[PDB]
């Protein structure tokens, strides 16, 4: 048979369990096929619906319809003013029916605002406009870490933005708003790169990274086309007196070069003073090595210290 | 298509006399509307112009 | 020019409440030599559409007083005890109202010391033994806990402490919440549940325990559901990030996005629609869709409009959603506190408003008492010019109230016609 069905309990799938009593021993040979215990799901109802219930079968989207009838005179769904937000919201109204709209996060209703349906299909739409009280913090990226950090900000008030430890947002630093809302770019964003200040993992930034065992270099010029502050090397049997964007300055030492190694400095548009300090660049291997300070010129270039 | 005002109002005699409406200060002019229900419990109804 | 007008809430229904609104008299430059100014005002509003339906009795006979089922066996306690008190009908029982509501307390007595039990050295709350750390449990109790502030009591101290724990080290840098007890594209949608579901917990218990970094958490913690949910994901994982962030600011724009793509993805019977309901899957005790709507029910509510609530009540009231509802109780307390909040804005509206409209600096001009009976008001006009004020008293209810100035104005005003003419 079956018994065992008890109340909704603990978890709780009522037990029903199931015996194989009927039959009794025996030659043996054996038992029975089935299942002991279902175990199957506890209902409940709080209810009082009367219920009955009496229910059909059908679906709709928005189903295309249109619901629509204008025998009935009435309007349709208006549009808010800028910046939206109307509340109570329906399909089709009622001429005679005022309905009145609000600002979204955040402004402040300016005006009479409110919108009545008339005997024709059209909306008096009254003078009402959306000043901004408050403007918002922005989307932005989570490498901040902004200052100050608030849900929104006054009118008069301006924000800081940094990326640490490392790297830079290198700028806008800070922006006011006066709605307005400064000018963040949200396409390109911020995206934080490296600084050529950070001594840690300097290398790697050239070397992508994944690949392939894996941070080396990048070359010849696929590393251009950026800002690259300008700086004044000399070397490779050439010996003029150069200038060059940073792009290129680390892209000359490496692999390539750095056989014949490369060498130096800047930061000069070449330039009047720091010239003569390359003059007096002409002392290298001469006639060991270089000891002085920092005339070994590091070795990967560092700020030194 | 707005309403206006709303009066209630007994019945001893089966004329009911209602208090005189009123023209507001800035009338909106059109044809009006005068509607009458039986209120409880009836949906018995009737329209004036 | 109409030119002003304002809705009076009493109770502070929608955002802050409204009582007093001052209408400034003004005199414009393009004024007619002579005449004078004349002002007009008139009041309307609300009418609750239905009554509907209501719940229980015999859930009280059936499940009241009726191993690690005792979270689940005194949890809808807490809600159920919250409509008793919002429905405000203890009367159905043959038994005097105190003697049931005072027997009822002892529940939520051993309640709290169930809920106690489950309580680590952490101050964090685990499932079985206190074996492993889990961020939901911490979360859901947290609900529980929210509510009984508002009717015995709870000390700061000991619960402020329990959400520390999920900013200082629970609460992702990107805002996602995730827990430690335990297809690729899978994961960002186990992370809006985690994070959502704490959204909840966290505002409810907000509330009691005000904590600046809390408050630094939430800004983080909303944000990321507004940024996230861009996509369409999941009806379910939509309707309760949309919950969570109508416990929020409803005013956002991103906002209104979610509840925009929200009522899309929401399902009616009729036209006018009779039900309105929402679906999880796309082309499909196993009906899970009662959460989603349960989430999208209080989500309106929190919207405070009838009207797109009113389908759904119907589709609870009954259906063949049967139930055939699980964990339980975690389906079924979020159609109790449903209903709780329904059976609230119901009483939320009630237009017992009395609105008092005089001068500033002089006499009480007229004074409308709304009710159900009369929900409008009389053109009354403002000749004498002063400062016109309107007031109310406590009441009940969402009235409008109109005021037009209506000013003959010249004309010589070319000035700002920019014509001269002859
Ligand atoms: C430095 O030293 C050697 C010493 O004989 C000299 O021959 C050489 O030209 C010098 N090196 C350079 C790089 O000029
Ligand atoms: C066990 O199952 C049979 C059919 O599966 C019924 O005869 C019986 O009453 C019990 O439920």
């Amino acid at each position: 048979c079956w018994s065992s069905w008890s109340t909704c309990d603990a978890t709780y799938k009522r037990s029903r369990t199931r015996e194989c009593n009927n039959p009794a021993p025996q030659r043996g040979g054996k038992r029975c096929e089935g299942e002991k215990r279902q175990e199957e799901d506890c209902t409940f109802s709080i209810m009082e619906n009367n219920g009955q219930p009496c229910i059909n079968d059908d679906e709709e989207m928005k189903e295309v319809d249109l619901p629509e009838i204008e025998a009935d005179s009435g309007c349709p769904q208006p549009v808010p003013p800028e910046n939206g937000f109307i509340r109570n919201e329906k399909q089709l109204y009622l001429v005679g029916e005022d309905v009145e709209i609000s600002c979204l996060t955040g402004f402040e209703t300016v005006g009479y605002q409110y919108f009545r349906c008339l005997p024709d299909g059209t909306w008096r739409q009254g003078d009402v406009e959306c000043q901004r009280t408050e403007c918002i913090k922005p989307v932005v990226q989570e490498v901040l870490t902004i200052t100050p950090f608030q849900r929104l900000y006054r009118i008069g008030e301006s924000i800081e933005l940094t990326c640490p430890k490392g790297f830079v947002v290198a700028g806008p630093s800070r922006y006011t708003c006066q709605g307005n809302s400064w000018t963040p770019p949200i396409s390109n964003s911020l995206t934080c790169e490296k600084d050529t200040l950070t001594k840690l993992k300097g290398h790697c930034q050239l070397g992508q990274k994944q690949s392939g065992s894996e941070c080396i270099c990048m070359s010849p010029e696929e590393d251009c086309s950026h800002h690259s502050e300008d700086l004044c090397v000399f070397d490779t049997d050439s010996n003029d007196y150069f200038t060059s964007p940073a792009c290129k300055f680390l892209a000359e030492k490496c692999l390539n070069n750095q056989q014949l190694h490369f060498l130096h400095i800047g930061s000069c548009q070449d330039g009047r003073q720091l010239e003569w300090g390359l003059e007096r660049t002409r002392l290298s291997s001469n006639s060991t090595k270089k000891e002085s300070c920092g005339y070994d010129t590091c070795y990967d270039w560092e700020k030194c210290s | 298509g707005s309403e206006v005002d709303m009066v209630e109002e007994i019945d001893h005699i089966g004329i009911i006399s209602f208090p005189d409406f009123k023209i507001p200060s800035n009338p909106r002019y059109g044809m009006w509307t005068i509607k009458a229900k039986y209120k409880e419990d009836f949906s018995t109804t009737g329209t004036a112009y | 020019e109409s030119y002003s007008g304002v809705t009076l809430d009493p109770r502070g229904i929608y955002g802050t409440i409204s009582r007093r609104k001052e209408f400034p008299y003004r005199i414009p430059l393009d004024l007619v030599p002579k005449t004078e100014i004349k002002r007009i005002l008139s009041v309307k509003g609300l009418l609750v559409g239905e009554i509907l339906s209501a719940v229980l009795s015999q859930e009280g006979i059936n499940i009241l007083t009726h191993a690690e089922a005792e979270l689940m066996s005194v949890v809808p306690v807490f809600y159920v005890f919250h409509y008793l008190e919002t429905g405000n009908h203890w009367n159905i029982f043959h038994s005097d109202p105190l003697i049931e509501k005072q027997k009822l307390k002892k529940k939520l007595k051993e309640g709290m010391l169930s809920i106690m039990s489950y309580r680590n050295a952490d101050y964090s709350y685990s499932v079985w033994k206190g074996g492993s750390a889990s961020t939901w449990l911490t979360a859901f109790a947290l609900r529980v806990l929210g509510q009984v502030n508002k009717y015995v009591e709870q000390n700061q101290n000991s619960i402020c402490n329990s959400l520390l724990w999920l900013v200082e080290n629970y609460q992702l840098d990107n805002g996602s919440f995730k827990e430690n007890s335990q297809l690729p594209v899978e994961a960002r949608e186990n992370s809006l549940y985690l994070t959502a579901f704490t959204v909840i917990g966290i505002r409810k218990a907000f509330d009691i325990c005000p904590l600046v970094k809390i408050d630094t958490a939430l800004i983080k913690a909303d944000n990321f559901l507004l940024e996230n949910t861009l996509p369409a994901q999941s009806t379910f994982t939509l309707a309760i990030s949309a919950y969570a962030l109508s416990l929020g600011d409803k005013t956002h724009p991103q906002f209104r996005s979610i509840v925009s793509a929200l009522k899309r993805e929401a399902l009616v019977k009729g036209n006018p629609p009779i039900y309105r309901f929402w679906k999880d899957n796309l082309q499909h005790g196993t009906a899970r869709m009662v959460e989603t709507t349960a989430y999208a029910l209080l989500t309106s509510l929190n919207l405070k409009d009838i009207n797109y609530v009113n389908p759904v009540i119907k589709w609870l009231s009954e259906e063949q959603r049967y139930g055939g509802g699980f964990y339980s109780t975690q389906d079924t307390i979020n159609a109790i506190e449903g209903l709780t909040e329904y059976s609230l804005l119901v009483k939320q509206l009630r237009l017992s408003m009395d609105i008092d409209v005089s001068y500033k600096h002089k006499g009480a001009l007229h004074n409308y008492k709304m009710t159900d009976k009369n929900f409008l008001g009389r053109p009354v006009e403002v000749l004498l010019n002063d400062d016109l004020i309107v007031s109310t008293g406590f009441g009940s209810g969402l009235a409008t109230v109109h005021v037009t100035t209506v000013v003959h104005k010249t004309s010589t005003s070319e000035e700002v016609c920019s014509f001269y003419l002859k």
